[PDB]
DNA sequence: ATGACGCATCCTTGAGGTGTGGAGTTCCTCG
DNA sequence: CGAGGAACTCCACTTAGGATGCGTCAT
């Protein structure tokens, strides 16, 4: 509980990784 | 038969270079992150992907069984670790092959090295044959009875900006732009010489036009884009059977190509003065209708 | 217009849609348009798939030579139906033999009419038909015989031109989308029950799938082996037909069920190809016992009833092409002579220099017997396993790759266009280059 | 409240019970849930009428179900109890623009108790901040309305299913029970004779090995099941013998590996199948099951018991043996036959208030879970309920199911339709339902079982063809989860006044007469031959004396926003269904009016809809002002209705409302005292009027398309207003925090002249594509700070500013000017989660008029796009000068199928010229008199029922005898034709044209946002790719279709050229746009980044994949 | 670039692969945004996320060309790097 | 205060979900 | 080794995050 919830941004979320990622690479 | 199967695997064994001591595995190795990175989601989230999630799990059964072992426990213990690394290596591989699939946050599985490959959203059949390209604009069709068979008509804004770097090559050679900044500031602004520019330099410019199921190789063509008021593109009367594109507020693509020899193919091949002729049975297809 | 479950209205709508229509009528209208909706929707994907694999087995069949110079030639009746003795046109000379050029000099009262490598166009055929012949040979790819593949005069010339086909025209795309196309048109279905099930074989796009994939039909009807003799020696519980074929050959005997509309009769005689109940008959059969010709004409003819019987029409150029590119390996029989496994069905090209080679070291030769499958087994039996892991399978086509410790140059278009190179075909061919 | 504007009436007949309430299916389902004095009223009322309503509240029944929690022993306990509510904190409006939410607290009166002590501690705990509706029937979350969709999932139960296996060519049976929350169980017989059962989707088992298991053994299986023959075999095929023997070997077989034992296999199957606590078998699947196997009234919420099953078994072995009726267990005759799946009698229908007492149970459990272990640990005399509850996971249960789940969903507000048909979604998608895939095409089809409950014609025209739809206007939901009807009743030959409501079983038992099935002057239906209909879709006519039933309304099947198009039944049921589809996407425009011919399910559809302003008292009214109307009541007190002037809408449409009466009049209770948006005088107005002419026109025209004139570019006849928003805010960072300010650095004066001190615009100057809405800032940066470029600034002297603009930013494609501003801050009681300093919403409102490509339509899907704007000149006239305002090409009006648009063009013209119909003595005559539309002053919109509409010869006479426009001046031929002029060379065409008025509807699919192109923009990550999206500078899809073709071309140079160099590379990208802008031959291509993905994945799974030459390793 | 061939590897071919190993098993800091040794994402053993810099303090400046640090085991190298570099973990 | 350490509280138990369809095939248990 | 025949593997594929164990080491 305590290694999870504190700080819990740590999300495993496949549909919303790829397309909302910018490239900073012009 | 259980011979000759037997034997042909055997037969792969004879003449190959290869050893099947590979064929256990006494390590794993793990793909770079750049490929299954994590992102700085708003809020303090971090979105990371499954893929990083499994090795951390393998990571973790590896240390904790080494760590036991180190030591000497008692065999029970150490071969229900042993047999759970076995088991999360085999999830990791293929999480969907044997067992219950691992899942995440969600009901919903995970994926591994073998899911991000096969199938219709892996690898082959989705980034490899096509990729995404620039220059390729999309807008609704309307219909001008006013245009040779090799034109078609283009609103202003998308030829701004898919011309874009054609007319600054134009306005920087008509001096008009001291530098190229300059060039992208007018761009950006809009004045008559720009519109000006721009109806010169659609000329002398094949231009791809595209729908979206083609079906047969009559499907994609090339036209002349002379620039029409408003904001539709405009296409001639009897190139809507080649397309199949009727006008029930349909849409359709238009792309271009970069290489002069890209435009002598487009200008000689695929123009639609001399592809006056259906592919399948002879027959011409841009006919009155 | 079908009622619901594709059963028939026991009462019409007795209107138009100008005069006035009651809402029931509209109730069982929308029934048609809404399964109608959903064909039009699921069949542009599934034709996609379809076409998908017909362009994975029709590619790498492009023209790369100009000639090949043999004499040897398909047969097609030009001109058939003298009920009056009329020599007059077929109907379907325009998909059968049109644009497909000719190799002699056909002399009727000996004076060469139609001359040699020209064009079949419609004056010289007008010619012919009235000259008085009821035939013709020409070149073709079903007979053609090359080192580096097909060359140009055998095809004809690309529909789309006019003019002769030039040589690398990448005739496999086009063949595999020109039968793909009208596949999203056919959408005939068996609406109405009618009193008949089983029999009807898959109609429409599925006949297609099952006749390129090599599947035996549903309702498969068996075939002749040998003529001869035949009789029904049916039993309660299995009706069965028997068959003595005369000349000293063995008896042939297969089991039925009870329904099967049986066209051959008892005690009669059969021919040693022939057709013995309803149901369309096994491509593998008919390769059994007539050789090739005769697997030829039914799958182009099976191929051609639907497309035809639908409205679209399509030269059978593009089906030639695609039952040439299946009809490719040899499975091998007394096999210890030659240094290679028994079965394994190998291809007709190194079987027959392997056994031409052993030969010559002084070993007799290997027994062979062609055999055909399916467009997506075929694909999947590349020598390049980089185009059959890009079509289907990938875990299991690498598995085979990575025990095998196969290697794949950089033959094929979809292995260049996945690497992203010049792809060698229509323009990018080295000659040219 | 008849207060509408007047529409005479074309219809000519009558109905029994006029439309009732169209959004009753949110509003009464949660006034159970929730139970306040609306449905106790609603109760009281159906008990004394004896109607089918849940007597008992959800949440009432929610707490009492996991009241009495008790340890191992029973010392400690704890019990819930009565609710109460609160009112909120908050009001509607202010929790839409404050963001917070429409949320009221509950409270219980808890108790803890010990048996051995005696004492119970009585306590009231709040049960968290639970979420109400609006009057309306929307939920408001967030900031934002929602939905929650009623849902179509197959009803709990048991299904018996004849399948044909193929290989064996035999007639298999599948009895499959689908219980509630426990497990399935699956009966298979006819494979071998083998009667088997499979649980847990595992292999098989015999039936008498289980029916060992229970209380059943040989001896009586030969005493009561002596008789048909299969069971026998079965039990030929028996082995072992003896209870335990059979627990023993389900343990073995199910549990392998473990230990078999007598309380292993007993807990197992009385927890899975005979425990009410994991097996709570629905009330509709128990009710179903009764009347299904004929167990007549056991424990209404009881578990599964093994009469059911022997009860299934029967079922099943005499559906083997063909057997018709059958003696229920403990029940009297029932049939016995195999069931369907899709028909409505198998499918239930989920409420909103299920649904969130489905979530609040979960939550609920979850809490009773925590406090048994809290209680269990917690010393004893030392607790009380405020002590060992944690409500957390209920309050984290009710914020999963309206963040997260599919079913709460958006609204649709680009017209007051949008949300009323949104409203009655009967969505069959989402958890625990179908899927578009599994699912085959007989979900996909219409079944008989639709005639009033669901819109045959109203659907998505996609994949999800018969998945979704909408409810028929004539619905109401019943308790259980099902649609009812209304009908008529037949009786003796003659039909009652009193409706009646049927489902679709007794629905499918009844036959079923037709709605415009004429009335004579008797009661009795005159004519012997009865259009009636019969079950299974079973047309057919009666004598009449033995017709049952009869249909309320020719409206029913259609729903409420289809059943507003004029002539429905000149069309084809796509057309319908194009037009149903596509009448519920058009923005509203300024100058809203009301249409010259329509239907009645305008007022009422702008009426029982909820943007339109409403008075709920009867007196006089004070003053009507700018935005408030202020009236005084008969009972004599003052009341502000304030308006919604030029407010936004979900989509960003504009929901703009407006006054309708004077500062005089006096007013009724439910007077419409204002209009919403797209409504005038309280009536929906969607579209506009226009003259058109029937021709083929230059070509402009070809194949389905539209010219316009530019009239209504001067009259603003067909032009709207959007309303774009912004929400930004500042966040703490770590860099320092970020504040809002004016102070951007290093920017001229004049892009900060529009903006306020604050650092926003001021409240109503335009803005352009271009321009700065907020400025924002952070404080701190470590921008450069290199020990070179540290030591550069120390010799230079001059501190550079580290701050960076972190700006809002209008999208670049968007003109407007600013409708309003709204400021937040953490100071004020606002919510807001951590770090984010100060909340900015800007919304910006354009108005845009009708152009040249813009997607127009009509109401009989009759589509097209704006081809080309010509002057008013150029478009012919008529004989007395009159332009016309559209044309259209006639080629499509037969081929599409679609004649019903030529009549609602006639009416329209004989409405916008008005007749005189004074005594002509004909048929027609006397029949229009009969009916009162005769006389018509010219603009005197016309209503034509969808189903009872204008005929045709009496179209014809109108056009006949309309007013001369001078003495004798009957413009138009009796013939509809007309004889119109050439505007552009000047002579009449040839012959006559066909002329009309007809209403042009204005799609939502616009142009300017469809218009899309790029040159350079943002790319993908894991794929050097660019974007695939619209509303972020995309590309397209050249997908595998395209290169075939480019191959089958033979274009090579071109294929590659747009495979490698125009995308997904790093080298080509760049490289083509330099050269590009400095001007050379355009360089070679190159290696797929894709493929270098690719082999370092097949790297990964250790295929040892390497690149290899006729050399080794070449150029890369 | 002529032929295309795929087989099987050993411990020894992987360690021709890849670079190091791992053994701590989760991601990155979650206080400082910052890697961590012998870790997911960890610099020593995949490439340096910020480029022409290093973990620690002593070669983020811009005259370090691929050179390695003497601490914290980073090739101060590209960005992209952190797409071809691997590790691998020894069951 | 978190995310770390160093242990370490006498009665003992999940949770739901799992509704196609197509032929390939190969083992595997029973003639 | 010769039976049924039922698993196993391929292919058709569209928003905000329910905690502790308590105590305290260390910053
Ligand atoms: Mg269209
Ligand atoms: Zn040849
Ligand atoms: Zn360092």
């Amino acid at each position: 509980q305590r290694a999870a919830m504190r700080h819990p941004g740590s999300t495993a979320v496949p549909s919303d990784e790829m397309p909302e990622r910018p490239d900073d690479s012009l | 038969t259980r011979a000759l199967k037997r034997l042909k695997v055997v037969s792969a064994f004879l003449q190959t270079s290869n050893s099947p001591k590979g064929m256990v595995l006494d390590c794993v190795p793990v793909i770079p992150p750049d490929l299954r990175p994590m992102v700085q989601l708003d809020g303090g989230r971090f979105a990371t992907s499954d893929l990083n999630d499994l090795y951390r799990r393998v990571i973790n059964r590896n240390n904790r069984l080494k760590r036991l072992l180190d030591l000497g426990a008692p065999e029970i213990i150490v071969n229900n670790e042993k047999r759970m690394l076995q088991e999360a290596v085999d999830a990791l591989f293929d999480n969907g092959r044997r067992g219950r699939p691992v899942t995440g946050p969600g009901n919903r599985p995970l994926k591994s090295l073998s899911d991000m490959l096969k199938g219709k959203q892996g690898r082959f059949r989705q980034n490899l044959l096509g990729k995404r390209v620039d220059y390729s604009a999309r807008s609704v069709i309307v219909v001008g009875p006013q245009l040779k068979l090799h034109q078609c008509g283009l609103p202003k804004a998308m030829a701004l900006e898919l011309f874009k770097p054609f007319v600054m090559k134009r306005l920087v050679d008509l001096n008009h732009a001291q530098n190229i900044k300059s060039a992208k500031r007018m761009v950006e602004r809009g004045r008559t010489v720009v519109y000006d520019v721009l109806e010169e330099v659609i000329a002398e410019h094949p231009v791809l036009l595209n729908r979206a199921p083609t079906l047969h190789r009559l499907g994609i063509q090339a036209f002349e884009p002379q620039l029409v008021e408003g904001k539709a593109i405009q296409i001639h009367p009897l190139v809507c059977t080649a397309f199949n594109a009727d006008f029930d507020g349909d849409q359709m693509a238009v792309h271009l190509p970069l290489s002069a020899e890209a435009q002598a193919e487009a200008r000689i091949l695929m123009l639609s003065s001399n592809n006056i002729l259906k592919p399948a049975d002879g027959r011409p297809v841009t006919m009155p209708t | 217009v079908s009622n619901a479950k594709n059963e028939t209205i026991p009462r019409p709508i007795k209107a138009s849609f100008r005069e006035g229509l009651s809402v029931l009528e509209y109730f069982i209208s929308t029934h048609g348009a809404r399964k109608g909706l959903a064909d039009t929707a699921l069949r542009t994907a599934d034709s996609g798939y379809l076409t998908r694999r017909l362009v994975d087995v029709s590619q790498d069949v492009i023209i790369r030579e100009e000639d090949c110079g043999t004499e040897r030639g398909l047969k097609l009746p030009i001109a058939t139906r003298d009920a009056d003795g009329t020599l007059r046109k077929a109907e379907d000379v325009e998909t059968s033999v049109y644009a497909r050029m000719l190799a002699e000099d056909v002399v009727i009262d000996g004076k060469v009419i139609a001359p040699a490598n020209v064009d079949l166009g419609d004056v010289l055929i007008d010619a012919l038909v009235a000259h008085g012949v009821e035939e013709v040979k020409t070149r073709s790819i079903l007979t053609c015989e090359s080192q580096v593949g097909t060359c140009a005069m055998c095809y004809g010339r690309s529909l789309a031109t006019g003019k002769l086909v030039d040589i690398g025209e990448a005739v496999g795309i086009i063949a595999a989308q020109s039968i793909g196309e009208p596949g999203t048109q056919l959408t005939m279905r068996t609406f109405h029950t009618g009193g008949v099930a089983g029999d009807d074989i898959t109609q429409g796009l599925p006949r297609v799938v099952e006749l390129f994939e090599a599947r035996t039909p549903k309702g498969v009807a068996p075939i002749s082996e040998a003529s001869g003799r035949v009789r029904i020696e049916e039993t309660e519980k299995t009706k069965k037909i028997v068959v003595t074929p005369d000349d000293g050959s063995d008896e042939t005997a297969f089991p039925i069920s009870k329904r099967a509309r049986l066209l051959v009769g008892e005690g009669d005689h059969v021919e040693v190809g022939q057709k013995l109940t309803v149901g369309a008959t096994n491509p593998h059969d008919v390769l059994r016992i007539l050789g090739q010709r005769a697997v030829q004409v039914h799958l182009v003819g099976e191929v051609q009833k639907v497309y035809n019987s639908q409205g679209v029409s399509i030269h059978d150029k593009h089906i030639e092409i695609i039952i040439r590119q299946m009809l490719r390996r040899v499975t091998i029989i007394e096999s210890g002579d030659a240094e290679l496994l028994p079965g394994e069905l190998v291809e007709r090209t190194k079987f027959e220099t392997e056994n031409r080679r052993v030969v010559q070291e002084g070993g007799h030769p290997a027994s062979g017997r062609p055999q055909l499958m399916g467009i997506t087994k075929a694909s999947l039996a590349t020598e390049s396993w980089l185009s059959a892991a890009s079509f289907q399978e990938t875990t299991r086509v690498l598995t085979d790759a990575a025990i095998n410790a196969k290697s794949d140059s950089l033959i094929g278009l979809k292995e260049n266009v996945i690497i992203g190179k010049l792809i060698p075909a229509g323009t990018g061919l080295s000659r040219y280059r | 409240a008849s207060t509408a504007p007047l529409r005479i009436s074309f219809a000519k007949i009558k109905e029994p019970l006029e439309v009732p309430n169209l959004l009753a299916l949110q509003t009464e389902s949660f006034d159970w849930l929730l139970g306040n004095d609306a449905w106790k009223a609603r109760v009281e009322s159906a008990l004394e009428s004896g109607q089918d309503v849940p007597t008992k509240s959800g949440l009432e029944e929610i707490f009492e179900e996991i009241s009495p929690i008790e340890d191992f022993s029973g010392s400690m306990s704890l019990t819930f109890r009565d609710h109460r509510f609160e009112p909120p904190k908050n009001s509607i409006d202010e929790c839409k623009d404050r963001d917070f939410t429409y949320a009221a607290p509950l409270f219980v009166t808890a108790e803890f108790t010990n048996n051995e002590t005696g004492e119970i501690k009585s306590q009231t705990v709040f049960m968290g901040d639970f979420p109400l509706m609006t009057n309306k029937g929307t939920f408001v979350i967030n900031g934002t309305e929602r939905v929650v969709v009623s849902q179509l999932v197959r009803s709990p139960g048991v299904y018996f299913d004849s399948s044909i296996d193929k290989t064996s060519d035999k007639d298999i049976f599948s009895a499959k029970i689908i219980p509630s929350r426990g497990a399935w169980l699956e009966m298979e017989i006819d494979k071998r004779d083998m009667v088997g059962v499979r649980i847990d989707r595992k292999r098989k088992q015999s039936v008498t090995v289980l029916l060992k298991a229970l209380g059943w053994t040989t001896e009586q299986i030969l005493e009561e099941f002596g008789e048909y023959e299969s069971m026998r075999a079965t039990l030929e095929k028996d082995h072992t013998q003896g209870q335990d023997d059979a627990l023993l070997d389900i343990y073995r077989k199910l549990r392998p590996g473990e230990p078999p034992t007598r309380e292993a296999a007993q807990t197992l199957l009385e927890n899975l199948y005979f425990n009410p606590k994991r097996y709570d078998l629905a009330k509709v699947g128990r009710y179903k099951v009764n009347k299904k196997l004929g167990a007549d009234e056991p424990l209404d919420a009881g578990v599964l018991t093994t009469d059911d099953v022997i009860a299934t078994i029967k079922y099943l072995v005499k559906l083997h043996a063909g057997e018709t009726e059958t003696v229920g267990e403990s029940g009297r005759e029932i049939v016995v036959e195999t069931d369907d799946i899709d028909h409505f009698g198998n499918r239930r229908i989920r409420n909103v208030g299920e649904l969130i007492q489905n979530q609040v149970r979960t939550g609920l459990a979850r809490m009773e879970r925590v406090v048994r272990e809290r209680m269990t640990t917690q010393d004893v005399e030392a607790i009380t309920p405020q002590t060992l509850i944690n409500i957390r996971p209920v309050v984290a249960s009710i914020k999963e199911f309206f963040g997260t789940s599919q079913l709460s969903q958006f609204m649709d507000q680009n017209n007051p339709l949008s949300g009323l048909t949104h409203k009655r979604r009967l969505n069959a998608l989402g958890p625990g339902g179908l899927s578009r895939e599994r699912a085959g095409f007989e979900v996909r089809d219409v079944h008989p079982s639709h005639y009033g409950r669901m819109c045959p014609i109203e659907t998505p025209e996609g994949p999800n063809i018969g998945l979704i739809g909408s409810l028929a206007s004539y619905g109401r939901i019943n308790p259980f989860g099902f649609i009812e009807t209304p009908y008529r009743k037949v009786v003796e030959g003659q039909v009652t006044d009193d409706v009646d409501y049927l489902t679709a079983d007794e629905e499918d038992r009844f036959v079923i007469a037709q709605a415009n099935a004429a009335l004579g002057d008797d009661m009795r239906f005159a004519e012997a031959r009865v259009l009636v209909r019969r079950r299974g879709g079973e047309v057919d006519y009666v004598p009449g004396d033995d017709v049952d039933y009869m249909d309320v309304s020719p409206r029913q099947m259609v729903s409420v926003a289809t059943a507003m198009i004029p002539f429905l039944e000149h069309d084809d049921a796509n057309r319908a269904l194009m037009g149903a589809n596509m009448m519920r996407q058009a923005v509203p425009l300024i100058k809203s009016e009301s249409p010259l011919v329509g239907t009645g399910m305008e007022y009422r559809s702008a009426a029982d809809a909820g943007d339109v302003v409403k008075a709920e008292k009867a007196g006089v009214v004070q003053e009507v002002s700018a935005d408030y109307i202020t009236t005084t009541n008969d009972d004599g007190t003052y009341i502000t209705y304030r308006l919604a002037k030029f407010s936004r809408s979900n989509q960003g449409t504009s929901v703009n409302q407006k006054v309708i009466v004077a500062e005089g009049d006096r007013i009724i209770e439910g007077q419409v005292l204002a209009d919403g948006p797209a409504t005038e005088n309280g009536e929906m107005a969607l579209g506009k009027n226009l003259l058109v002419a029937f021709m083929p026109w230059e070509g402009h025209n070809y194949e389905d398309a539209i010219i316009l004139s530019q009239r209504l570019v001067q009259d603003d006849v067909l032009s709207s207003i959007h309303i774009e928003e912004h929400e930004v805010d500042a966040r703490d960072t770590k860099l320092g925090p970020e504040e809002i300010t004016r102070d951007i650095p290093n920017v001229s004066e004049e892009v900060l002249a529009d903006l306020d001190e604050r650092g926003i615009i001021r409240i109503g100057a335009e803005v352009v594509a271009g321009d700065i809405l907020v400025g924002k800032v952070t404080p701190k940066g470590e921008t450069e700070l290199t020990p070179e470029e540290r030591l550069l600034r120390a010799i230079f002297g001059e501190k550079a500013r580290e701050v960076r603009d972190t700006s809002l930013k209008v999208p670049h494609g968007e003109i407007g000017k600013v409708i309003g501003v709204r400021v937040f801050d953490r100071e004020e009681g606002d919510e807001l989660p951590p770090g984010v300093n100060q909340l900015v919403r800007v919304y910006v409102a354009q108005k845009r008029k009708i152009t040249d490509g813009d997607k127009l339509a009509g109401r009989h899907g009759n589509k097209g796009v704006i081809s080309k704007i010509n002057p008013i000149e150029d478009m012919p006239f008529l004989e007395d000068g009159t332009p016309v305002d559209i044309i259209l090409n006639p080629l499509a009006v037969p081929s599409r199928m679609n004649p019903g648009q030529v009549l609602e063009i006639h009416l329209g013209w004989l409405a916008s010229r008005g007749w005189d119909v004074s005594g002509l003595a004909e048929e027609w005559a006397q029949r229009l008199q009969v009916i009162g539309a005769d006389k018509v002053e010219p603009g005197t919109n016309v209503a034509t029922p969808v189903f009872d509409g204008a005929r045709e010869d009496e179209l014809a006479g109108l056009l006949q005898h309309t007013i001369p426009n001078r003495d004798g001046e009957r413009m138009v031929l009796p013939s509809g034709k007309a004889r119109l002029f050439d505007g552009r060379s000047g002579e009449p065409f040839p012959e006559p044209i066909s002329v009309g008025y007809m209403y042009i509807l204005k799609l939502h699919h616009l142009v300017d946002d469809k218009l899309h192109a790029r040159s350079t923009g943002p790319y993908s990550m894991i794929t050097q790719q660019p974007l695939g999206g619209k509303a972020q500078f995309g590309g397209q899809r050249f997908g595998e279709m395209e290169v075939w073709a480019l191959e089958a071309y033979g274009a090579a140079y071109a294929l590659q050229e747009l495979l490698t160099i125009k995308s997904d590379d790093v080298t080509g990208r760049v490289k083509v746009y330099e050269a590009i802008v400095k001007g050379e031959n355009i360089p070679e291509p190159g290696i797929p980044e894709s493929f270098k993905v690719l082999i370092k994945e097949m790297q990964s799974l250790c295929l040892n994949v390497e690149v290899l030459s006729s050399d080794g390793m070449s150029i890369e | 670039f002529d032929e295309l061939r795929i087989g099987l590897a050993t411990a020894d071919d992987i360690r021709q692969w890849s670079h190091g190993e791992v053994k701590k098993p989760e991601t990155i800091n979650y206080r400082t945004l910052k890697p961590e040794k012998d870790g997911l994402f960890c610099e020593k053993i995949f490439g340096p996320t910020r480029d022409w810099e290093c973990y620690c303090g002593k070669y983020k400046r811009v005259r370090f060309k691929g050179i390695i640090c003497e601490r914290c085991g980073v090739e101060v190298t590209r960005a992209k790097v952190r797409r071809e570099r691997m590790g691998h973990i020894e069951l």
